[PDB]
């Protein structure tokens, strides 16, 4: 059965994490334009503030939001971790980073 | 200088903790079963007629 070398090169300080992002309403038909923008929490010396962030996702006719605080922050990112492999086909090495679950929803304000 | 959607993951890797059986023994109890209650050795009669 095909299997891969396993290695943590993941975040020197920890500091670094990828980005994966879930969509509340399904997939996405041309996820090639959207941009996404990656907001941090400006206070760097509130242990409970210094994680805190926000992911927005603009299209033509929408605005996606994500955080990964607040009830829009769910138990997925805790109870469990995510990771990403990138994995060499020709080495048969993967390399596996720390990564944060985003889940996007819409946007609109009264 | 922003970020883009990439490419689909091709697979996904489920990691959870788990220990192994052991033989089957099936050890019922200390002292098993119903024990039977039973004659006390010898006893002897205590009891004589009249005469």
């Amino acid at each position: 059965l095909p299997s891969a070398r396993w290695q943590y090169c993941g975040a020197p300080d920890g500091s670094q994490r990828a980005v994966l992002v879930q969509f509340s309403n399904g997939k996405l038909q041309s996820p090639g334009n959207m941009r996404f923008t990656l907001y941090e929490n400006k206070d760097s010396t509130n242990p409970r503030k210094r994680n805190q962030r926000i992911l927005a996702a603009e299209t033509d006719r929408l605005s996606y939001v994500g955080n990964n605080f607040g009830t829009g922050a769910l138990k997925c990112n805790t109870l469990c971790r995510h990771f990403v492999g990138i994995l060499n086909k020709t080495s048969g090495q993967m390399e596996v980073y720390d990564a944060e679950l985003f889940n996007m929803q819409p946007l609109f304000s009264d | 200088g922003g970020l883009t959607c990439a490419s689909a993951p091709q697979g996904t890797l489920r990691i959870l903790e788990g220990p192994q059986q052991s033989l089957s023994g099936s050890p019922l109890q200390p002292i098993p079963a119903s024990p039977p209650p039973q004659i006390p050795p010898g006893l002897r009669p205590r009891f004589c007629a009249f005469g």
